[PDB]
């Protein structure tokens, strides 16, 4: 009878660890935005040198 | 170095028909055409 | 226990990671240097004009 | 294209007509791939790439126009199968920094993409899809590069580090 | 093979069905056998048997509940292996003679203990609303107790892959990635559920043409 509750925790756990790849997604999207911003600046940034 | 012009943004090929040709234009709003 | 343990170390490493990696600070120094560049230009150019 | 909810402005567009049937591509402000119907002016499918490849590079057609090829933020290249539906390879090599373009060349064939990108000192790269390797490097240097550096990149995963390059070499425009 | 519609009289002879796939409860061994548990005291005082899943498959008719169609029934391997078969098999009513009111049931009987082997209940429908039978296609069912049926989403997916049977415009060099098209269907295999009361199969029947079917 021990395993049950064991077995649900698991399952919770589970779930909790299935919210953290959405959060991770999110997360990341800021990132490859950062890059393309990035980019827009540096060839904005060569056209002023020119 | 007399031609001057800014970074180009676009460029396109193309022909007249009656000679090949190019066009380009850069990051200043300016435009050029070179056969 | 070892996967809730992974958990909380991938979090950290996730975290600590994209911390190091990029942080952003970094840019406001293009930032500023090209906006003083654009104050030069603006005036200089216009100037010169 | 507001119409998506998320309020998404186009990136790149590409459109084409088969004699077949007449369609258009474009990819999104998130660099989602959405191929809507030229037809019927509506969304026949919509495709996305993996996150770990950061944005999209640029954007090709293929011959058949059946498959997609886009490159990376994160350095990559990547050709999608829009048959099944799927990512077919993905692909990298060089420094491993952004690709500026990607394209589908004539004389090259579908078999062969020209990509510019990747290594600094390469100003194009041309690999065939199917060999695996880049046949034609054109590189602006005084010295012949590297043979291990210029193998292609396979076995790397996403935890590469976003590397590129601020100098105004960078940036440019090209028309095959 | 190739793609047609050809009508009830204009086909020709009996169908058949291969048979492959499931999808495994994981609340028993993993032949469905016996339930396994910790409590199994009361396996012993349940006198739960150990059984062996097989299959067996006869059609219902018409909806009209009579009986057409013949029971048949395949040999044993283990159903912890998850009995993937794609076992062909067959009965002797033709497509001329298949009346468009029909329909396919299945009955899977396990092998359990002492005068006992399970037993588990399915039904479906033959041919299309379109006619065309299960689109002369591959497919995948669901199935409870009673009043259940199959969708499709993965198996709209492998309906897709259905669809690279069914000849959609194609190409040499896609062909080639339709090898590598055979490693993206070996990365299909990731699939995860876990309901109960119900299960799954994967079952292809995809054939060269689209049948259609009328009268005699």
């Amino acid at each position: 009878m021990t395993d049950d509750d064991l077995d649900g925790e698991l399952v919770r756990l589970q779930e909790k660890k299935v919210q953290l790849e959405n959060e991770k997604l999110q997360k990341l999207s800021d990132q490859n935005l950062m890059d393309l911003n990035n980019i827009q600046f540096n060839k904005n940034l060569q056209s002023l040198k020119l | 170095s007399l031609y001057h012009h800014d970074i180009i943004n676009s460029i396109s090929t193309c022909e007249v028909d009656e000679t090949p040709l190019l066009v380009a234009c850069d990051n200043s709003g300016l435009i050029g055409i070179f056969q | 226990n070892i996967e809730m343990a992974q958990l909380e170390s991938n979090d950290t490493i996730n975290h600590s990671k994209t911390e190091l990696s990029l942080m952003s600070q970094d840019e406001s120094i293009n930032d500023d240097y090209g906006s003083i560049y654009s104050r030069f230009v603006q005036i200089k150019d216009r100037l010169d004009q | 294209l507001k119409n998506f909810g998320k309020n998404e402005y186009a990136v790149r567009m590409r459109a084409f007509v088969n004699e077949e049937k007449s369609l258009l591509v474009a990819l999104t402000n998130l660099s989602r791939v959405i191929i809507f119907d030229i037809r019927t002016l509506e969304r026949l499918q919509i495709i996305e790439n993996s996150p770990r490849h950061g944005a999209v590079s640029s954007i090709c057609i293929d011959e058949e126009c059946c498959v997609l090829i886009l490159g990376t933020t994160r350095g990559i290249i990547d050709i999608w199968d829009i048959r099944f539906n799927v990512l077919i390879r993905s692909w990298s090599f060089g420094d491993h920094a952004p690709i500026t373009h990607v394209e589908v060349c004539q004389f090259y064939g579908k078999n062969s993409v020209i990509v510019v990108g990747g290594s600094s000192k390469t100003f194009l790269t041309i690999w065939n899809f199917v060999k695996g390797h880049c046949q034609y490097a054109f590189i602006n240097s005084d010295e012949q590069p590297s043979m291990e550096h210029f193998l292609p990149i396979e076995k790397g995963l996403e935890e590469l580090n976003f590397c590129g390059i601020r100098s105004l070499n960078a940036l440019s425009t090209i028309s095959v | 093979n190739n793609i047609t519609f050809c009508v009830s009289q204009d086909l020709d002879v009996p169908l058949k069905v291969k048979i492959k796939s499931l999808e495994g409860h994981k609340p028993l061994l993993k032949p469905s056998q016996k339930i396994l548990n910790p409590e199994l005291m009361l396996i012993g005082s349940n006198v739960f048997p150990s059984s062996d899943l097989i299959v067996s498959l006869q059609v219902f008719d018409k909806e009209r509940n009579r009986n057409l169609t013949l029971p048949i029934y395949t040999p044993y391997i283990p159903f912890r292996n998850s009995r993937t078969w794609d076992y062909w098999l067959t009965l002797p009513i033709r497509i001329k003679q298949l009346t468009f009111s029909s329909h396919l049931r299945i009955i899977l009987w396990e092998y359990n203990g002492s005068k006992q082997i399970p037993f588990f209940n399915l039904e479906t429908s033959i041919f299309n609303l379109k006619d065309c039978t299960l689109k002369r296609g591959f497919e995948s069912l669901k199935f409870r107790y009673d009043v259940i049926d199959h969708c499709e989403v993965v198996t709209d997916n492998k309906d897709q892959e259905n669809l690279n049977k069914y000849f959609q415009g194609e190409f040499t060099r896609l062909p080639w990635l339709d090898e590598i098209t055979i490693s993206k269907l070996r990365k299909q295999r990731e699939n995860r559920t876990w309901p109960q009361g119900t299960f799954v199969l994967n079952l292809e029947f995809p054939m060269l043409e689209l049948p259609v079917v009328f009268i005699e």
